[PDB]
């Protein structure tokens, strides 16, 4: 036997599966979610941390002239000046007096943590869904792993389950962001070989272990000082530590739907939007037959207290004549309510006892109890806490019944209106024909 | 390594028509930030320093809010409002009007 | 209310009987140590102060 169904991507809301075929008992079907992960596939682009700047010892000639020729190194920057009479602990350091020169050389290169301490630039693409759904019928009762993608199917009890497709395709990561520890941006960055300095980016490296490296940093060097050996040097600082300090408003404490977010990998779970669609194949020994299943006969619904609350707020007493006590699945054919048990056992006293939830004013309904059906409407009054600290568990539904008082109000008002219209109407038709008529 | 931090103070909770009004009553600098789960949310976050009051509204959908180290903390309001759903018109309208006011 | 005016009552200055609000909560020790935790809201007469 094959089936389909759909079902709600709320954690922790209970849904039941009815499944009805010739021939056979009704079944009732409990399935949850227990916990769903969204990774999106990334590929790097960049990464970045703080630096060093490597400054060497001066070269200082007596009576002589340098010059420096040009290095392949990140941001090499060189100067060579003219008339310098350095001066040390003990005394001058060369005979010439204006016929000296000192040689300055400085650049940049990666701090000595940068393996530990660094942010990545990603970018997302299409983001795949994978969850934890727990299945319950019959005395088996067992969680699986499942990846929503309309690909997988596990087995349960000798039964194929197939999930997904997702309903909407929705993702709360941009196209660009920057991962640090454990926390997500949604924030765009410099393309590679194109930083600014001061500012995200100033330091750039394919991978963490890259031998290449681009930096802008803006060195400048400086004439020394006289009668001093050091070698001066102004630069705009790091940009790394710039944006630790304002990086602004973490994703963490952004996403919608509250999607709790994650690292290592990169992931956001719980996230509440959509429709999971589940197709199945159940076998012939799942069942049970008719012959050996009970029958109920004149089976009358009531409802005694009701309240429209985030709990199971509501109590039902079915009544029935039966020939033999067993075990019977009972379940709501609406949306307004929606049970807590799936199955029931039945005597030959002739009272079960149901509860439900529902969030509506006045709901009415179908409860089946094995092959018999009924119905059953009842009017419900608001509760008085203000919060609570549980989700809902009903279906969020408001419209009263047809039958409901304040509907009733407007059916009958409405009525009288329209006969009252109906009688003008017809007064108007006899008088047109009778003057017609002359 | 692992090192070693306090855990914040629990606030006062005070319940209203979705509305909650909290005490916050800081020992150090903490962080405080609150966000609702719904299609846009409203984020917030600030430093404490002294001891405030903050008033932050709860829809149907939900809310979570981080105070201090502690683990964050989730509640929802209910469908709750005056008058009686089955009375005389004028209370089923005050009621429905409590529930959801310009579509009445 | 505990953690404002009025969270500590007594009748009199000598009486024998005291009403105290003050949201007293106990936690479960860490490993391997011995004490006592508990969280407490603060005095309220020094927040009126
Ligand atoms: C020793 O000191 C003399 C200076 O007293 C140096 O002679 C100078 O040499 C440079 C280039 O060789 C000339 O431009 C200067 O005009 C010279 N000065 C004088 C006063 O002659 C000499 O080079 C020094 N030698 C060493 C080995 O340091
Ligand atoms: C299903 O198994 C889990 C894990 O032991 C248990 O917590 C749960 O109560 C079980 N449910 C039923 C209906 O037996």
């Amino acid at each position: 036997y094959e089936h389909s169904t759909v079902m709600p991507n709320v954690v922790g809301f209970p849904y039941k599966a009815h499944i009805e075929r010739p021939g056979y008992s009704p079944l009732t079907l409990q399935m949850q979610v227990v916990e769903t992960s969204l990774e999106p596939t990334l590929n790097l682009e960049y990464i970045t941390c703080e630096y060093k700047t490597v400054v060497p010892s001066p070269y200082v000639k007596c009576c002589g002239a340098s010059e420096c020729s040009t290095k392949e190194k990140p941001d090499y920057q060189c100067k060579v000046y003219t008339g310098v009479y350095p001066f040390m602990w003990g005394g001058a350091y060369c005979f010439c007096d204006s016929e000296n020169t000192q040689l300055s050389e400085a650049y940049v290169d990666r701090s000595d943590v940068c393996r530990h301490d660094h942010a990545s630039a990603y970018k997302a693409h299409t983001a795949s869904l994978k969850a934890k759904v727990r299945v319950m019928y019959g005395n088996v009762n067992q969680t699986v792993d499942v990846y929503v993608n309309g690909d997988h199917a596990v087995t349960i009890g000798g039964t194929q389950f197939i999930f997904g497709p997702l309903s909407s395709a929705w993702t709360p990561f941009d196209n660009k962001i920057v991962v640090y520890k454990d926390e997500v941006f949604n924030q765009d960055f410099p393309p590679y070989g194109s930083g600014q300095p001061g500012r995200f980016g100033d330091i750039q490296s394919r991978t963490v272990e890259s031998n290449d490296l681009y930096a802008n940093t803006a060195l400048k060097l400086a004439r020394p000082s006289p009668g001093m050996v050091h070698v001066p040097y102004t630069q705009t600082p790091s940009g790394f530590k710039y944006w630790l300090k304002e990086k602004g408003t973490a994703l963490n404490t952004k996403a919608p739907f509250g999607c709790q977010i994650k690292t290592n990998p990169v992931r956001a779970m719980n996230c509440a939007v959509g429709n999971i669609p589940v197709s199945m194949n159940l076998p012939d020994s799942a069942f049970t037959r008719i012959v050996e299943a009970p029958t109920i006969i004149d089976l009358t619904c009531t409802v005694a207290t009701c309240t429209h609350s985030s709990d199971f707020g509501g109590v039902l007493t079915l009544t029935y004549k039966t020939d033999k006590n067993g075990d019977c699945s009972v379940h709501s054919h609406s949306n307004v309510a929606t049970l807590q048990e799936a199955t029931a056992k039945v005597k030959t006293a002739g009272k079960v006892t149901l509860h439900f939830s529902t969030a509506s004013a006045s709901p009415s309904f179908v409860v089946s109890l094995c092959s018999a059906r009924a119905t059953c409407s009842a009017s419900c009054e608001p509760p008085k806490d203000h919060i609570v600290p549980y989700a809902a568990s009903h279906s969020n539904v408001v419209f009263p019944d047809m039958s409901g008082t304040a509907l009733s109000w407007v059916q009958k008002i409405s009525g009288g209106l329209g006969a009252f219209a109906i009688g003008a109407i017809l007064v108007l038709v006899v008088v047109t024909c009778i003057g017609l008529r002359r | 390594i692992t090192c070693r931090v306090p855990m914040a103070r629990e606030p006062t909770v005070i319940h209203g028509k979705r509305e909650v009004t909290l005490h916050l009553h800081p020992d150090h600098p903490t962080l405080f930030s609150y966000r609702t789960l719904g299609e846009d949310p409203q984020y917030h976050e600030e430093w404490v320093t002294a001891a405030v009051e903050r008033t932050i509204p709860v829809p149907v959908d939900g809310m979570e809010y981080h105070w201090g180290n502690n683990d964050p903390v989730r509640l929802w309001s209910q469908l709750t409002t005056e008058g009686k759903p089955h009375g005389w018109p004028h209370q089923i309208v005050q009621y429905y009007y409590g529930l959801y006011p310009a579509a009445t």
